[PDB]
RNA sequence: UGUGGACCCGCCCCUUGGGGUGUGUCCAAAGGGCUUUGCCCGCUUCCGGAUGGGCCCGCGUCCCAUCAGCUAGUUGGUGGGGUAAUGGCCCACCAAGGCGACGACGGGUAGCCGGUCUGAGAGGAUGGCCGGCCACAGGGGCACUGAGACACGGGCCCCACUCCUACGGGAGGCAGCAGUUAGGAAUCUUCCGCAAUGGGCGCAAGCCUGACGGAGCGACGCCGCUUGGAGGAAGAAGCCCUUCGGGGUGUAAACUCCUGAACCCGGGACGAAACCCCCGACGAGGGGACUGACGGUACCGGGGUAAUAGCGCCGGCCAACUCCGUGCCAGCAGCCGCGGUAAUACGGAGGGCGCGAGCGUUACCCGGAUUCACUGGGCGUAAAGGGCGUGUAGGCGGCCUGGGGCGUCCCAUGUGAAAGACCACGGCUCAACCGUGGGGGAGCGUGGGAUACGCUCAGGCUAGACGGUGGGAGAGGGUGGUGGAAUUCCCGGAGUAGCGGUGAAAUGCGCAGAUACCGGGAGGAACGCCGAUGGCGAAGGCAGCCACCUGGUCCACCCGUGACGCUGAGGCGCGAAAGCGUGGGGAGCAAACCGGAUUAGAUACCCGGGUAGUCCACGCCCUAAACGAUGCGCGCUAGGUCUCUGGGUCUCCUGGGGGCCGAAGCUAACGCGUUAAGCGCGCCGCCUGGGGAGUACGGCCGCAAGGCUGAAACUCAAAGGAAUUGACGGGGGCCCGCACAAGCGGUGGAGCAUGUGGU
RNA sequence: UGAAUACGUUCCCGGGCCUUGUACACACCGCCCGUCACGCCAUGGGAGCGGGCUCUACCCGAAGUCGCCGGGAGCCUACGGGCAGGCGCCGAGGGUAGGGCCCGUGACUGGGGCGAAGUCGUAACAAGGUAGCUGUACCGGAAGGUGCGGCUGGAUCUUUCU
RNA sequence: UAGUA
RNA sequence: AUUGAAAUC
């Protein structure tokens, strides 16, 4: 039936940018509009937009990648090296505040859902709460 | 496996076994000899090694082995027993302990004097 | 006598049996000492406090499902008894109930915790000592007394055991401290003291305390310290090497000065100020005296002797090499492995390395082992996808809005004993040990709050799923029917000597006329060409042609429902071949079997025959290289090419299936690569070195054969996967050489020469 | 002085290149399987004999608490009652009959692991000399061989052993 | 035939 | 004796 769209998105995502492509369409939901907004506000990806396609709500979405490159393998490097579903619908993963984890020594975000809403690790840790972790991006 | 099916089975704990009934644990155990025959190993290798058959205070009756250059033991000799594979020798899972009961230390050794046991001699000492 | 308290009844408040209240009934007591009329130790009733405890509840608490069904006080009721008190705790009567895959019942094992050890952590293992709770006091019942017990040094009965016994009867219980014995690899003194702390009785003095405070024995553990310090040769002797020059032990000894563990003398503790007495008032406060087991110990001063070193190791992993000895012997070995006359691996030497009052060994625990993988693993060929479906429970669940606030998050607060761990700062000359203080924490109760996510409830959508209509291909299944080619048999014609069979043969069949040929008939099984790299089915599997009965599936239209979904333990059903039962049938083929061959033999391969069986009906079995060795579903990620079946606007486009090649990526590799072995979510099933073994036991199923589920002892240091270079093949292709063929001359036979075997 | 013969490369021996399959690497004089025999070890079945736990039925039942009596039948009495004693229920445990179950011994008997140089073959690895494996079914000193169906995890377009 | 590259 | 052996004289 399609288990988990978040997981279906962050993995639309992974694939859409391992080709190089330059935009992915995902079908629009409020809580993927969400995790979108903290992934264009720490600059993973360029940006979003709603869409229709074939009478039906996507949402379009603009990848970022490194600078064309030197050797051999010209490939650029990639904004997003690391994305991973962690809380799922056969074992969700809760956290407080006091266990949020600080990834890649700060060099990544830990997008984290909470009663004041989706956030990253460091707003969720200023703002004191925890909550469903649900992934991250490095 | 899912975790649902690790919450349904779990893991299993992993229980390897003694390699060496001197039953209770027991660093030692005594025994009486039985027979003190001679036996030939295999592989590659070929000597005539020393053994005994042991009758234990665990019930238990079991072939070990004289470990040495030469020895004192025969039908009702009394040994102790420490326990310590041969290699060499299928079914040889024990040995005897030189220097305890009816087994002698070792004449004339001197380097290994502690294993084997054998005290400490009086020549230019 | 009734401050009061108990109970029946009533009323009030409170809310399970808590307070209060009114009549009625019921219930108290003990005396002793004096510094004797005024105190002290006591007594009785009540309400309270403090401390200790009883019972109830939520959650947590090992292994086996080869233990799957358990239960008659059993589940609940009414009324009794019983208790300090709830309750089938017990009893009478009524009812038919309770529990279990979230693992009841049964079997094994175990006292639980604070904590200990290990680990980066998660976790694993553990519960000695010290502290908390439990249980037990030779084994099994029971009660009495009492605030408390169903009581280790109280009682009764039964059992076992030991002792006394005048044979009738009695006595007894170290799992208190010592100590004896027995089992055992192993575990201490029948010690000093009540001086200190604590406990019991006493108004006190005091009496009791193997609690305790000490001493004794164990290197059993941790810490501290000694066996000397500074001089001292181009270097003694001895012992080891030696290319005979030399090298090593080695500043090591000798010996020169120095200090002075041990030991002798002198002095000598803290731990102990209370209770008690005297002043005061039996208070507060003041004063005073008694008391040391450790002990003549610790510590101080004086004197003063160079005064103990062992164990393991030196092949690699792992720090340290040479000579002799020994020859797959004697022996070593944690694992790989050392030893067969030159052994750094064995045994001794010298020397060296490591620890040092220790050093080795065995056992057990965590570790390394992400080798049960939550953190943190896997399944095409390495161990591993269920033979396929159907679907039960269960797990999981699209887009939008709203209510609730169970999951989840946040804040306060309670709990989280002390000891331990941790950070400080002290005290024994240091430390070990010890003390004082500090700092934390999950988990759980309580109050308050958030609502993104998960849950739930209400309503909505149409992208998932399902239906409608119209169209399609198909060896999908069941029933009946029917067609022609071939073999075998029978009748007829014609016709003659063999046929068949092999590598070669023989058995065999044939003059009762076979083989080969023409006609006719009977019967069973299977369907040539079409035919495919094809098609259908969930698998197994499905193939002449016709008809009837029936399943799945694809497309187009975008019409209907409105999440109706995915997976699926167990259950049920299907499940090739072989096999089994009853009854048919039987042409060809053919285990077994009977013969002919071949062979060193030939229970085989080759030949001639041949029963079961193969076919049909009904009923069983339930397995497979049941193979894509790849579970099902969904979403995402370049292309090219061939092909089956649809549709369109028909170079081609858009579906659905079947193949090959290959982007990205994956993989040990080989390979996979929109028909994933990619990137991801959901569910199931399975694995955890090899042999023993798909064996044993057990249970279930089967008429049987047998199927499903499925171990252990013991043993090995491997068993494996893919690729590599070789070598090899009674594998392929291509080449060459007096290699064979085509030739010419010879050895092998004779006599002798020479060399060798042997005698 | 002075020949004969060579079509040709299918065969035998040695060899060169490419490719293939391999369980070989002491490299085919390679590896390797099963019976039989010898020794060591652990183990399954097992008639009887022995010992323990246990469930069900009936019967006997100490101590003790509780219930009834407690009499013209004993003792105390203030006549209310109390005590001695007797009856009962339950009850440690015991007995008989029946089952289910563990332990021990076990004559007789099945296979299994391991052990430097024993015996018969030659199944497997190369097309392993009849491709191999496989479920099943008969058969045979042995390895195996046949039948039926399946899979590729098969190469090819005179005769055994070391 | 056993040990031995 | 033969190679270190087992076998074998
Ligand atoms: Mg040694
Ligand atoms: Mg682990
Ligand atoms: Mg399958
Ligand atoms: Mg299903
Ligand atoms: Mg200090
Ligand atoms: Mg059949
Ligand atoms: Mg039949
Ligand atoms: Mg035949
Ligand atoms: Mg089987
Ligand atoms: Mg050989
Ligand atoms: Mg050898």
């Amino acid at each position: 039936m399609l288990t988990d769209p978040i997981a279906d998105m962050l993995t639309r995502i992974r694939n859409a940018t391992r080709v190089y492509k330059e935009s992915t369409d995902v079908p629009a939901s409020r809580f993927k509009e969400e995790i979108l907004r903290i992934l264009a506000r720490e600059g993973f990806i360029k940006g979003y937009e709603r869409v229709d396609v074939d009478g039906k709500p996507y949402l379009r979405v603009y990848l970022k990648y490194g600078p064309r490159r030197q050797g051999p393998d010209p490939r650029p490097e990639q904004v997003i090296h690391h994305i991973r579903r962690i809380s799922k619908p056969g074992r969700r993963v809760y956290v407080g505040v006091k266990e949020i984890p600080r990834v890649r020594r700060g060099l990544g975000i830990a997008i984290l859902s909470t009663s004041k809403g989706v956030l990253t690790d460091r707003e969720a840790r200023k703002l004191g709460v925890g909550g469903e972790l649900i992934c991250e991006v490095w | 496996p899912t975790i649902n099916q690790l919450v349904r089975k779990g893991r299993e704990k992993v229980r390897k076994k003694s390699k060496v009934p001197a039953l209770k644990g027991a660093p030692f155990r005594r025994g009486v000899c039985t027979v003190v025959r001679t036996v030939t190993p295999k592989k590659p290798n070929s000597a005539l090694r020393k053994v005994a058959k042991v009758r234990l205070t665990s019930g238990y009756e079991v072939t070990a082995y004289i470990p040495g250059e030469g020895h004192n033991l025969q039908e009702h000799s009394v040994v102790l027993i420490r326990g310590g594979r041969v290699k060499d020798l299928p079914g040889v899972r024990y040995h005897i302990v030189r220097g305890v009961y009816d087994a002698a230390g070792v004449k004339d050794r001197k380097k290994s004097r502690s294993k084997y046991g054998t005290k400490k001699p009086k020549e230019a000492a």
